[PDB]
């Protein structure tokens, strides 16, 4: 809605993704997915392979252990690339995705926590960054994405 | 709880780490290969370090997970993938010893050197000055020369190096569950597929059996014209029923016979298809020549190449000071990066290569969906299978009309057909029984059926019996000619390149089928065919998902290798052949040397172990000296090395023969050397302590 | 009317024609030089092709005037010079040969290299990688590998090109009316003086026989303090009594013993003179060191350097993208331009380097008022003495103290003197006897007193009796040691460092007495000196108007060479070595060989040709490879080439000695090449159909 | 005595002079020979035979070329001219006379360009100044201009 939500120069992770409490989005034409499923705004810097995951009713990393879309219909679903931004030639290593959870997530559940789970015979960090190089493919370049709720 | 989970767990964060660090490993390597200076090398090698001790760290961790529980094919192929390699049981002197060894030979294959007979400061090295002999020059002598100072300068070094690597390497696949290092190379087309006939690791050496048998009489008759055709440029030093020379053959190992073209053209008048004055004309650049590639493979159904590929790959050789590797290659970046690295020049050549480099890179784009373990092709044949099918269909006259390049005026009779088809034969079905029979000695070798003792001895008798192609020059156990080839030296299977061509015809009748091509199969063009792309793509969308026997069946209908695309590929130039060899002699005896006429029998008649092995040669090379100076009034030092031993047996017999020194090319004749052996016999005799009866000298 | 006239004509008009084109060949010599392309290097060819064409031509037309009908001397000595050389009688296939064979010696020094045993791709030519193993390495068997690989890969191919080469010469030079080639070499030294004792051409050779006894003592001295330097490092290798072993001298021939001097310091505490530091310090550069050559060359008179020279000489190293050869020449271009082209570092060799090339170019511009001609040395010596004794002047501790690049709190106690004079006879002295031997050698074999069938024989034999140097590997008649040194295998006269030496001292020595020294002679300074620059002066004014002997009689007030002086300047050396050499023995034996001890002594009873030898050395090989099989289980594969043999009469006696293969200085123990003998005796007396009894193995 | 000698652009040679029909002289400090012993003679001769020109003695110029009589009522001025009448790659534009047959009195000219005889062959007597820029003093160019009264 508001400049300021769509124009953050710094925009949160998928695990952690921080809420705020129209011609000008169906002109933009910068959007790549436009589809619509108080004023809540959400924050996504999801991968581009991992847009299709911001949809009800599928399984996935994303959809089954970050950010879970209910089984309704509520918003609105927003997505456009941002290689030049959040993208660099080194990588940009700054965005989360969580692994793994102990069970899955109910339709709005949110945790931030920093646990360590099994894999093998070691404990490893269930937070991962995301690899967010500007040589890179549609699929993983990273693509700003913001759904909505009242 | 249960393992597979365990497993799903451990594969998700292998693949999460590895597509990060192989994109960086593989960002450093594409910065080094477009800008080659210093500290840009030793970038690649941190990056291959880390990538090597995280693969081999999780290898030894997914050897805990067994593989006889999991049920889901995908886990356990990634498991199997991960298990398969990894940390070797070699000691640590043992693995620095076998990385040592395999520098050396890299090092020793890079760096030889063939210095001429007169003017020892002229040493010429492989690849800028030997490979352009062996390719263009066609003088005997020249040529001799060339291909024995290779094998003796550097095959010799190399013999110890190979002798001590197949040992480590055999102790190597030993720790990881297999027979041999043959049967750790034959682990690829291995697959455990359903119903109960899994594709086994001998299957493959049977399958390769059965189609070389299947391929011997076009070969023999291919074998049978190009004899014919070089006896004429080689008129006393062909025989018209033994095998060919081995320094006659377009390159030093025989591999292919694309440079004997020239010599066995048939109808020489008739000129060749050659669009590179049209491509010089007409204004045609880089960019045209990918972005016509690019339009044929949307023609067929295929993805367009993607933005970034546009941009970030070297289509053409960068003009500022900036120095990169000349080599045609198609880069799988990761995280969908793909580009192509190549210095495309207005050529007709860089312009199948660049059909053949985007096939790579489409194969590339339809298997990125799967997991990372997956994302190859579906065994070691498949990916260059698809590259030169599409070359294949590119390369068609009918495709050069249509994109205008080809004059209209152009007429397609029966004879340069012909030509075609042999042009492609000398690539193609004369490099088949080279890979099959190197891959069976080295399988022979890694196994111990070949001893050691036995090396060269089994190495020219397979080349004579299978090949057709005989030694000018005894080389004995001091020799490593096997070695002397590029893949052979730097631990390169081979059977690869057998696989390719089968499977390439393969593809190349099904999608011709599929397609509605009516014509003869050499005449296809698979263009704006939207269901010949269909089904390829739906071959090249499962890396390793599933078998190679499963893909391979669901593209040409046959869960089997199969050389019959491939013969009826050159059924009329298979039937000209026929045609052409009726006058001449088809097929070869294993008996006839360049040396065998001039040789001379020794019966030993009576502890004639290699001491009297040198006793004898530098006996005979006195012998040799003694009579042209009293006979000929000629001062010539023959040397024991100037004196060939052939057909060693043991303790009872063998053969020799005298070449002169400094031409190994020339052979001193029989009665000169049986001369000399009468005039001197007294000595010779004495030197043994035995008489005339006993050395009977025939 | 009378011949002098027309005489002073031509000769007008040949100077007049020859100033131009001198000075235009100089030109493009000058552009290449200081500017290196291919560009440059044709109109250097061009010019030198215009002039050399002009001077034959000139000469021929020169031969037509007599030398009998004119009187002046200046006219009949550039007559005489114009008449000695020109075209030569040599047929154009004969030329043609000649210049093909000097070529190829110059290709041959140029381009040789020398592989390591192990490692065969490892070769090394001899500038950059030989140079340095021989000047540097003091390990023994490095030393005899790369003494040993050259003259074997690079000598053996000289041997047949130096002998077409001395037969050509000795042709060509009998067309110029002298006997042989080493005549024509000495046609310099040849005077035409006033009241009957004109020098002559035999007399050159009788002085230098006289100089060398006469300077045979103090090197006697300095071997035996060499022998007994390099008796501690390279311990049982070099016998107390006998010569010195060929590969141990500092570099590849024995020419300086410099690089010795590490190894043969006394005192090595004390620090030698260097003032590197003093002149990194204070702002030094390349011009600094040639204003201050200038001043030095001012303070005793002589001419400042002139405005051209400061503009167009290389004083430094050009900072932009020019490549020059950086080797320190002084040139005379002619037409009164004089440029030194150097480039210049900021080191004490590069000091002494500048006030060389600055005498050099003093002595130019002191002879340029003279004819075309007459402007050269006085004889081939003169210059390069000139210029060493302006070095030898100006490297005293006591001009650097005056200059101030030595600080005055440095001492000169009689150690530093010692250290001084040691490191100058090991570049003065010890070269002496090896320049001597080697153009007695060259003119013994022009003579034709050496026959081509005893080169090698001869040539070690004066090596061992002069230089006190024996070979560490007998040679035969296929070697070509000599050779191996540049100025053989280039073609250039030998003797002028010979006589160069001489006159350094001589003009030192007088021009020392001139100025009032009256110290030791190596402490002296001609600095602040106008009578001492003066004299030298005169001398330098005169280039070749006058006899050479005239000239020196004026210089030094002796007609003759005299090393007096010589022996002066070391005199405090002398009484030092005679003081170090007590315990020692001074002197050498002929008969000591590094190989000597290890041989075995073969007698001949009785048409034992060079055959009979090649069978002896390949059974001797046999014997070797059994004896080491059947006694320390040890397979080493010994050739023919691994025994040599040396002192062989023809048909009488001769010594063998059996080496390890790879490895030259690794010599089989003379019992187990006995033992080897013994166990193998039935087949090398039955290979030459004899008994035990004729060969007797002692 | 005029700036039109001194200054002309182009001096003839030594053989073919130019002659015509004082405190600048004496301070312009530019002549390196300024002795004396209105026509004025132009030659580019040589710096080393800069002395040639004056009286008495023998030698090419002296006898062959310009020849100054016993007793002279006239100046000699010389200066170097590098700058004009030599070149980087050389400069012949100027000749000098080699032989004569006869030795010349004082004070006259020919300008005969005939040839002579040496050795076996034919050759010009006239023979071109090398003149190069980077040159010793001896061989570089010098403007002579003599006056005679
Ligand atoms: C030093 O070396 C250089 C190398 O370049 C020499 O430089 C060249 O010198 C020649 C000298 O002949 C000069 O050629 C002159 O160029 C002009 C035309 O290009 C003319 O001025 C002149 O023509 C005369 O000579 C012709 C040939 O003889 C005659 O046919 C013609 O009539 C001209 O008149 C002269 O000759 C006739 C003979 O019949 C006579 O009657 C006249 O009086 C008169 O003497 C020349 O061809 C080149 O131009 C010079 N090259 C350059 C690049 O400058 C230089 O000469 C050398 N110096 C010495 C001392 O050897
Ligand atoms: C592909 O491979 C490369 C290899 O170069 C990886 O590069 C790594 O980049 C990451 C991200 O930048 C670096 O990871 C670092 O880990 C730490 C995470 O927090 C730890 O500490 C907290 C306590 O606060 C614990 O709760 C938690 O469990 C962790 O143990 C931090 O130290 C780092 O964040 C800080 O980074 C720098 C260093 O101070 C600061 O400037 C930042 O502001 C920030 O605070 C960081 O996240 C890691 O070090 C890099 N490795 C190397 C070798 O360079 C890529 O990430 C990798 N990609 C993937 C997907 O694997
Ligand atoms: C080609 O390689 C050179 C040298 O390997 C690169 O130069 C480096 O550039 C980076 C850019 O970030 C600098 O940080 C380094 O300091 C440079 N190194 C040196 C030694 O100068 C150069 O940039 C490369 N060119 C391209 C086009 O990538
Ligand atoms: C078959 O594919 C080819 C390209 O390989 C197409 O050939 C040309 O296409 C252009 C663009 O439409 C036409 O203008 C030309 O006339 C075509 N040349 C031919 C047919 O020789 C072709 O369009 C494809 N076939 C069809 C039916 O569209
Ligand atoms: C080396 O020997 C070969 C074989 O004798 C020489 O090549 C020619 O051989 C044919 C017969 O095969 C002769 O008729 C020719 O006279 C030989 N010479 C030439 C020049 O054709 C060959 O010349 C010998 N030498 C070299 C240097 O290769
Ligand atoms: C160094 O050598 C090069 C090549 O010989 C010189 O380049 C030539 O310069 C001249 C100047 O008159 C030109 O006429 C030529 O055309 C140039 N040739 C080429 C091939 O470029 C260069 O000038 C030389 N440098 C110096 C400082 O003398
Ligand atoms: C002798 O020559 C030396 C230089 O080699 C002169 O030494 C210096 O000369 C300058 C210039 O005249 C004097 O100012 C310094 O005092 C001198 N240095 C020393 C340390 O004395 C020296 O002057 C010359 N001798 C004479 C008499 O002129
Ligand atoms: C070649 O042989 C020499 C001589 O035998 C070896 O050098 C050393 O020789 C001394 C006696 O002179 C022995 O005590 C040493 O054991 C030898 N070896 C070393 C390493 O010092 C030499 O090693 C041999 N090999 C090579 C490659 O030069
Ligand atoms: C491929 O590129 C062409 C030309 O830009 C475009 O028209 C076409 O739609 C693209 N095809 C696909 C499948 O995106
Ligand atoms: C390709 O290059 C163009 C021109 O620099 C640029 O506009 C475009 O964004 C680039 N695309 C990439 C880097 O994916
Ligand atoms: C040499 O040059 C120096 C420096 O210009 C000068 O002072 C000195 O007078 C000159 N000497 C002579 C003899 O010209
Ligand atoms: C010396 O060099 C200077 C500076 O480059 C230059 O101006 C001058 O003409 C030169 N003088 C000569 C060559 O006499």
């Amino acid at each position: 809605p508001f400049s300021e939500v769509f124009n953050a120069t710094t925009f949160a992770s998928v695990y952690a993704w921080n809420r705020k409490r129209y011609s000008v989005l169906y002109n933009s034409t910068s959007f790549s997915t436009f589809q619509c499923y108080n004023v809540y705004a959400d924050s996504f810097v999801v991968r581009g392979d991992e847009v299709r995951q911001i949809a009800p009713g599928q399984t996935g990393v994303i959809a089954d252990y970050n950010y879970k879309l209910p089984d309704d219909f509520t918003g609105c679903v927003l997505a456009w690339n941002s290689r030049n931004q959040d993208a660099s030639t080194s990588g940009n290593f700054n965005y989360y995705y969580r692994i793994w959870r102990s069970e899955k997530l109910r339709p709005f559940e949110r945790d931030i926590a920093h646990y360590d789970y099994q894999v093998g015979t070691q404990f490893k960090s269930s937070l991962k960054n995301y690899g967010f190089y500007s040589s890179a493919g549609d699929s993983h370049q990273p693509y700003r994405v913001v759904v909505l709720s009242f | 709880s249960t393992t597979e989970d365990e497993a799903k767990k451990f594969l998700n964060d292998f693949n999460s780490e590895a597509e990060n660090l192989t994109y960086q490993s593989s960002l450093a390597s594409w910065d080094y290969n477009t800008n080659i200076s210093d500290e840009n090398v030793q970038k690649m090698d941190e990056a291959g370090a880390k990538w090597s001790a995280f693969y081999e760290e999780q290898s030894k961790i997914a050897k805990n997970y067994p593989l006889e529980e999991i049920q889901t094919d995908i886990v356990k192929r990634q498991l199997q993938i991960l298990q398969q390699s990894g940390s070797p049981v070699l000691s640590e002197d043992k693995s620095k010893r076998l990385n040592s060894i395999l520098n050396a030979m890299s090092t020793i294959y890079s760096t030889g050197k063939v210095c001429k007979p007169n003017n020892p400061q002229e040493c010429l090295l492989l690849e800028p000055g030997l490979d352009n002999i062996m390719g263009t020059s066609k003088d005997y002598h020249e040529r001799l020369w060339a291909w024995e100072g290779w094998r003796a300068e550097v095959g010799k070094q190399l013999r110890p190096l190979y002798e001590e690597y197949v040992v480590l390497k055999n102790e190597m696949a030993r720790g990881y569950h297999y027979e041999d290092y043959g049967d750790y190379w034959r682990r690829d087309y291995e697959t455990e597929e359903s119903s109960g006939p899994g594709y086994s690791r001998d299957q493959l050496m049977k399958d390769v059996d059965r189609i070389f048998t299947e391929i011997k009489p076009l070969y023999e008759h291919l074998h049978a014209y190009v004899r014919a055709k070089l006896m004429d440029t080689y008129p006393l030093h062909i025989s018209p029923t033994g095998c060919l020379p081995a320094h006659l053959l377009g390159d030093m190992w025989g591999r292919f016979w694309t440079n004997l073209y020239p010599l066995t053209v048939p109808f020489g008048q008739k000129p060749n298809i050659d669009v590179t004055d049209e491509m010089v004309k007409q204004g045609w650049d880089a960019n045209r020549i990918f972005k016509e590639a690019e339009k044929f493979f949307v023609s067929v159904g295929l993805p367009n190449m993607t933005e970034g590929f546009w941009n970030n790959s070297m289509l053409t050789e960068p003009g500022d000071g900036r120095k990169v590797v000349c080599h045609p290659t198609a880069w799988d970046l990761g995280k969908g990066d793909f580009r192509i690295k190549m210095c495309t020049k207005v050529t007709m050549e860089d312009f199948l290569t660049a059909h053949h480099e985007m096939g790579h890179i489409q194969y590339d784009m339809a298997y990125a969906s799967q997991p990372y373990l997956l994302r190859n092709g579906a065994n070691e044949g498949f990916h260059e299978a698809v590259g030169e099918v599409m070359s294949l269909s590119v390369a068609t006259p009918k495709h050069l009309k249509t994109m205008g390049l080809l004059s209209p005026d152009f007429r397609e009779d029966d004879e340069t057909e012909i030509n075609f088809l042999l042009k492609q034969a000398l690539n193609i079905v004369g490099t088949l029984p080279f890979t099959y029979m190197l891959e069976k000695w080295r399988w022979m070798v890694f196994k111990g059926e070949i001893p050691k003792e036995e090396w060269m001895k089994k190495w020219w008798e397979m080349r004579r019996e299978i090949v057709g192609v005989v030694e000018p020059v005894p080389h004995d156990e001091t020799y490593c000619d096997p070695a002397s080839l590029f893949h052979v030296a730097n631990d390169y299977s081979f059977i690869r390149y057998y696989t390719r061509t089968i499977f390439e015809f393969q593809f190349h009748e099904a999608l011709c089928r599929i397609a509605q091509h009516n014509g003869p199969l050499h005449k296809c063009d698979i263009s704006n065919s939207t269901d010949a792309g269909k089904k390829l793509h739906q071959m090249l969308s499962v890396g390793k998902s599933q078998a190679w026997t499963k893909t391979l069946e669901d593209i040409v209908g046959s869960r089997n290798m199969d050389v019959g695309p491939l013969l009826r590929y050159f059924e009329p130039l298979y039937t000209w052949l026929q045609e052409q060899n009726r006058k001449s002699y088809v097929g070869w005896n294993t008996d006839w040397s360049p040396y065998s006429d001039q040789s001379i029998k020794v019966r030993i008649s009576l502890e004639w172990n290699d001491n009297e092995m040198y006793l004898f040669r530098s006996s005979v090379a006195y012998a040799m000296r003694e009579y042209f100076l009293k006979t000929k009034n000629q001062t010539i030092l023959f040397g024991d090395e100037n004196v060939w031993v052939s057909n060693l047996k043991p303790r009872i017999s063998f053969n020799f023969h005298v070449t002169s020194p400094e031409n190994v090319s020339d052979i001193i004749p029989r009665s000169e050397v049986e001369g000399a052996i009468r005039m001197s016999r007294s000595r010779i005799n004495d030197a043994f302590r035995l008489d005339d009866n006993s050395l009977e000298f025939l």
